[PDB]
């Protein structure tokens, strides 16, 4: 709620980024192989921005990616319902 | 010394060998440990990576997968096992500490591996002082001669490092399965022999280190 | 397997002048390149990270340039301590790869060799051999012609020479010369001489000692 | 609801992936031609992640794609309203 | 129509020594390459799938390397039973295509 | 034998022909059946694919679309119809079982098609035993001679496959619209004739297979 679904998104975005590099390293060609841009990629994913920078190529990397989508889009189906509520409320007054 | 690996190994052909890399400093969860191979007079061949905390390793796709990577999660030491070697497999082997950002911030000193059936010989160190009638210039040149050691390498130092001014350690020559090199140092003819000067020759492969002062011909 | 291609292989330059090693990748890697210096006998050492960012504890001479597929390590000036192999290494796509390497050679003023002749040590003869070592030190160019003589007559055997890579305090070279005999043989000859015909001196530089 | 709109998404994601390979094979150039990456592509679509990996080139492949979007975005307009409800509820307690 | 280009056409080698046939595609195909051995008179036979993955029932000699446009079938050693034509075949874009083929001579 | 296709066909030029591929093993809904053409001394030309369950086929864009693909959804046999052939259309024709993942896991043995107006001839098999005075070494070499058959090919076996040790079946030569080849086998002069040795010559195109023991010259 208040800042709860928020925190869960950040667990996802970290552990996601961390595991993406683990799964993708070893696949010849993967760009998703350093902890920085891995993190950026998990934001590119939770928010469905689909910029086209990074994406996974391994099976497990794609599973990790799907977990981020779900756990992100849901978080962000709620973080965005809450920033809308709080500031729109106080700012609407 | 951040990354720390032994000096030299000797392997009979077809046999195996394990390689160590104890790493003081930090031991981040996110650390990766890499291994780079440098054949003599070649570039840097990346062999493979390992993340010691979690435990997974990835090897070089393109080379003969001769090795396998391991770690010690609570000794801060990682390992690489090379199995059934040839002479193509003799090289210097560095370990490196990639933080997870994609560059090798920290490098070990490298382990020199020589795959030969020949036996291990300690070195023979002989002083090199000027002749009994060589006209002494302002600077005097003198050295010492490391002869008949196997395998490579030998760490050669002067006064155990304090006098690193004006030194050239020469490359070893090979001959009937034994090596031979020399080193040179230059001090003022004022300071010497009034100041004593010694060359110290470590030989990691034998676990021997030796000293020799370069006195005048008494 | 991304291909880094460092041209040229070797790089001549006079001291203090700007120098640029080019790296060039087989597809775009953005800025995921890193430069490593590695002198003789020593381990590699990170120079520039992410193609432009400096490393703390690195001289300001080293300037990172480049992006995409064209990359440029640069040194705004040069001095003698910079002689080494230099390596680029991409981290953009797995696996991490390295370049072929570029060595840096310094054109300097020509210099004449310090010659030093050394009799076999008292300790050495006690076994069963005697080696006469002769040091050529700190000459340039590296092209020098050693020559042994025993009692005026010119010995061509039992002669092990070795050349230093370009030394990195002075941009010069050096050379040793092991003379492998036997104690038995060393005794029945009096004079041993070490002549070096170098570019700097038409007259050859000579050194000798006599056991008697 | 509970796990109902969920199941419908998986019917879509499979039959979608299966038909994409059927429609796309035969068009010179299509990358959407093996049952694995076809499946991954239908997730890339139901979740509007738009990573840019795969996409169809045939007419029928694009129709199949549109069916996934609708039947996916709707499912995922509900799977994401339900994971938000269940775990946020129990986790909010 | 993706062009696979296997050079060289023929490959001399002494027994027991490493050998590498190069495949090289006319655009990136990632890892969607597969290697096929075909001896005289016999049908082709899958060797390596997806450029690195081994097939069960294939000798460990055969080592899959490569990604993108540069691909490398490799044999860590050679023996007499390995004489055949060797084919790469991409499955990344329709239609599936084949290489020109490389024969191995000892 | 997973994929199973007939041995050899003969087509008058301009006529049609159907090609079979009965496939035991699994019969997945998602299976695809492909067909590859190999002209003599050429590479592999992919012709076209068919998914037998659903029923759609796709042919090679770049070649003269001479063929059309069909299946039998409950006989586990797929077909390819080649219509109005020339001599450019004579080749070996493999069927392959792509699982849907993009590689040909399973290969048929191949059907050899020869487009000629010439008539079909069975083969003539003649034994080949050493002369009545050839000094027998440790290993003895002997063979059999398949003469005057059309069209290609002929399956040549020794003791019906049991003795596959030391055999070379020779390529057929052509002459006035008939073929001719030979095969060689090598056994110990100890075991033979004490152990009997027979060469069996199948000829698919004629639907004939024949046997011949290689006795000594009685």
């Amino acid at each position: 709620a208040a800042g709860a679904a928020t925190v869960l998104l950040v667990i996802v975005l970290l552990a996601g980024s961390y595991l993406a590099v683990l799964a993708e390293r070893g696949a010849p060609g993967a760009q998703l192989i350093t902890y920085p841009r891995a993190l950026w990629w998990s934001v590119e994913t939770a928010t469905t921005v689909g910029y086209g920078d990074l994406y996974p190529v391994t099976l497990w990397g794609r599973l990790v990616a799907v977990v981020v989508m779900v756990a992100g889009i849901t978080s962000f189906g709620l973080v965005t319902a809450a920033l809308a509520t709080w500031f729109v409320g106080r700012e609407q007054e | 010394v951040q990354l720390q690996q032994p000096g030299a190994e000797l392997v009979k052909p077809g046999a195996s060998v394990k390689l160590s890399c104890k790493a003081s400093g930090y031991t981040f969860t996110s650390d990766w440990i890499h291994w780079v191979k440098q054949r003599p007079g070649h570039g840097l061949e990346w062999i493979g990576e390992i993340i010691p905390s979690y435990g997974r390793a990835n090897y070089n796709e393109k080379i003969q997968k001769k090795a396998t990577l391991t770690a010690d999660k609570s000794s801060s030491t990682a390992f690489m096992q090379l199995s059934s070697l040839t002479s193509e497999d003799s090289a210097v082997y560095y370990c490196a500490r990639e933080r997870g950002d994609g560059y090798f911030a920290v490098w070990g000193a490298g382990t020199t591996v020589t795959v030969s059936s020949a036996k291990t010989t300690p070195p023979s160190v002989y002083p090199l002082a000027p002749g009994s009638a060589a006209q002494t210039n302002s600077m005097v040149t003198l050295g010492c001669l490391v002869k008949g050691y196997f395998p490579e390498p030998v760490t050669v130092t002067w006064n155990s490092g304090s006098l690193s001014s004006g030194v050239h350690t020469f490359p070893a020559v090979l001959q009937s399965d034994l090596y031979t090199l020399s080193s040179s140092v230059t001090v003022p003819s004022s300071s010497w022999p009034s100041e004593t000067v010694t060359c110290n020759v470590a030989h990691p492969a034998s676990s021997t280190k030796v000293d020799k002062k370069i006195v005048p011909r008494d | 397997d991304i291909l880094l291609t460092q041209s040229p292989a070797i790089l001549s330059v006079s001291p203090g002048e700007r120098v640029s090693f080019s790296c060039r990748a087989s597809q775009s890697i953005g800025t995921d390149i890193h430069w490593y210096q590695q002198r003789t006998n020593g381990s590699p050492r990170l120079l520039i990270k992410y193609a432009s960012e400096s490393i703390s504890g690195i001289p300001s001479r080293f300037s990172g340039s480049g992006s995409g597929t064209d990359f440029t390590l640069s040194i705004n000036s040069v001095e003698s301590e910079d002689i080494a192999n230099y390596y680029c290494q991409q981290s953009n796509r797995w696996p991490f790869t390295f370049g072929s390497g570029t060595k840096l050679e310094i054109k300097r003023a020509d210099a004449a060799p310090t010659v030093s002749i050394f009799p076999p040590s008292s300790e050495q003869l006690t076994s069963g051999g005697a080696s006469v070592v002769c040091f050529l030190n700190n000459f340039y160019p590296k092209d020098i012609n050693v020559k042994w003589k025993i009692d005026g007559s010119e010995r061509q055997n039992g002669v092990l020479n070795s050349w230093t890579d370009q030394d990195s305090k002075d941009s010069t070279y050096s050379m040793s010369s092991t003379l492998t005999l036997t104690k038995d043989e060393y005794e029945r000859h009096n004079s041993y001489t070490c002549e070096a015909t170098h570019k700097t001196s038409t007259s050859p530089i000579v050194k000798s000692f006599n056991r008697n």
